[PDB]
């Protein structure tokens, strides 16, 4: 199962 | 052995042609098991190995939600990165992320990964302590200070020591007959006359899984690596891999040459020669 | 800036004239990801499938493009790749020994 970064760069 | 779960995220801006396109794929070892494409109509996480179709719809529902999140976050990323580098609006740019976990034989987390590239060059990477970042440049340093200030690494830490190792073990179980069964290479030598001075001996490794292999030629016990043609390992298209190594030998000399094949699927290393 | 793609064109199985088989074009090491990859029969574009875009440790992309084919003495097969790293499209002939 994947994951998305809390915040943008 | 050392199994791995890896996700690969790619976003490409297309100035004039709308918003950026997001593409994700996930792999266990050398086996692709999911994809997502933000250009798909009603885009969803789609299984691409037999053994992942045996989750509930909610498994795909979950992955779908996360990939839509990753798609959205990257749309901002491509915008803020254009700002960081003070680039114009007209050029297309790329953001890549590779993250996942390695499981060592103990069955516990051996190593976590979470790294980024902008237009194909290192940008920022979570260090193996899972607390500090390595920024490639002055733009990425901005990102490093912001992600350290916010404590973003804890969230990847969480995911990594929790979900990643857990789902890797699920996939390795559900896919036992495929993922944890190594297919040995079938090796043969071919013989391709070139001239009076030269005959090409080609050693072939076909039908092997996983991808990792060593293919060498020896002349009377003497490794020929510096003076042999070696192709990059290539997908057969059926989930197995191919490779060959070749040497130019004087005709009559053929029986001086031995081809060596090592692969985790072979009880013994193969030694073979022409005919 | 851009990285030039490497190209191998090969059959899934050792080619036998008259035996249906699968023609592969593996193109790897390239950046940026925008690329045109076609399989050609006598210079004419064949119907193909392309793998999902992925990339290696060094961030360079790789794709497999493939179709059904039946080798013959009559027919030439080639993979055509166009990418920003190249002045013009490269074509790589299929040879059964490669």
């Amino acid at each position: 199962t994947p994951q998305s970064a809390p915040h943008g760069v | 052995g050392p199994h791995s779960l890896r996700y690969f995220y790619t976003s490409v801006s297309r100035p004039g042609r709308g918003e950026p396109r997001f593409l994700a794929v996930g792999y266990v070892d050398d086996t692709q098991f999911v994809r997502f494409d933000s250009d798909a109509p009603n885009p969803k996480a789609e299984p691409r190995a037999p053994w992942v179709e045996q989750e509930d719809p909610e498994y795909f529902h979950r992955s779908t939600r996360i990939f839509k999140g990753a798609a959205q976050i990257d749309r901002g990323n491509l915008q803020t990165l254009r700002g960081y580098y003070n680039q114009s609006e007209d050029g297309s740019h790329t953001i890549q992320r590779m993250f996942g976990c390695d499981l060592g034989p103990d069955g516990r987390l051996l190593r976590g990964y979470n790294q980024y590239a902008y237009d194909g060059a290192d940008y920022i990477a979570l260090n193996e302590d899972l607390t500090s970042w390595t920024a490639a440049d002055m733009a990425a340093q901005i990102t490093k200070r912001k992600w350290e200030a916010a404590g973003d690494a804890e969230h990847y830490r969480s995911y990594l020591e929790g979900l990643c190792v857990k789902w890797l073990q699920i996939y390795l179980d559900k896919g036992k007959e495929t993922l944890q069964r190594a297919d040995p290479p079938k090796a043969h030598v071919t013989h391709h006359p070139v001239s009076a001075r030269e005959v090409t001996l080609r050693c072939w490794a076909l039908g092997f899984y996983p991808a990792d292999i060593s293919l060498t030629w020896q002349r009377d016990g003497e490794d020929q690596t510096q003076d042999m043609e070696l192709v990059e390992t290539r997908p057969a298209g059926d989930g197995t891999f191919q490779k060959w190594a070749a040497v130019g030998v004087p005709p009559g000399e053929e029986q001086r040459y031995t081809c060596h094949v090592q692969h985790e699927g072979l009880p013994e290393p193969l030694t073979l020669k022409w005919e | 800036e851009p990285r030039t793609p490497k190209i191998q064109v090969y059959s899934r199985h050792p080619a036998e004239n008259g035996k249906p088989n699968y023609l592969n074009c593996y193109v790897y090491g390239f950046h940026p990801p925008q690329i045109e990859i076609d399989l050609l029969k006598n210079g004419q574009k064949m119907k193909t499938e392309q793998s999902d875009l992925s990339f290696s440790k060094d961030w360079s992309f790789y794709l497999l493009v493939h179709t059904d084919f039946t080798p013959s003495t009559v027919d030439e097969y080639s993979c055509r790749v166009n990418h920003s790293s190249l002045a013009a499209p490269h074509m790589v002939k299929w040879d059964r020994n490669n």
